[PDB]
């Protein structure tokens, strides 16, 4: 549709406008912080399912 | 108990790639500091050549 | 992370190419020769003393 095509244009400009706000030096270490605490959340949920196989 | 084996392998595959990511981060942050120092140097040499005080 | 790595590699190449190309040019290239200063004759005449 025409308004799909306009939507994908205006949406892509906005996504590029964000992408050049990303400083490689700051974001590259935050990405590793986020990925580490994701594992802390995951390990809690897994263990909570192990408790029930035991049970 | 066939699911917990799958999850228990997926949990170890994650931490393996965190360790790799963290080693690369150090090498990349080094290269980004070097490249930025050289950019300021090359900008300084251009402005000096643009003033051309030795031609005046 | 992968998106930010490419930004770093773009900066590194942009700096190195501009510096490499400025490494050409006669004066910078002659400045790397040891006896390039041009007093070796009077230096030799002094060494004779």
């Amino acid at each position: 549709g025409l308004f799909d095509r306009l939507g994908r244009v205006v949406r892509a400009n906005l996504n590029d406008l964000v992408s050049k706000a990303e400083d490689p030096e700051k974001v590259l270490e935050q990405a590793v912080i986020d990925m580490q605490e994701d594992l802390v959340q995951l390990r809690q949920a897994v263990a909570r399912t192990i408790a029930e196989e035991k049970r | 108990r066939t699911m917990s084996e799958n999850l228990r392998r997926n949990l170890a595959a994650l931490e393996a790639k965190i360790s790799e990511a963290k080693t690369k981060k150090n090498m990349l942050q080094a290269r980004a500091k070097a490249a930025k120092a050289n950019a300021e140097l090359q900008q300084t040499l251009a402005a000096a050549a643009a003033a051309a005080a030795a031609a005046a | 992370f992968e998106r930010m790595e490419n930004k770093v590699l773009d900066m590194e190449a942009t700096s190195q190419a501009a510096g490499e190309l400025a490494g050409f040019g006669i004066e910078n290239q002659f400045a790397q020769l040891e006896a390039s200063s041009g007093v070796e004759d009077e230096l030799a005449a002094l060494k004779a003393s």
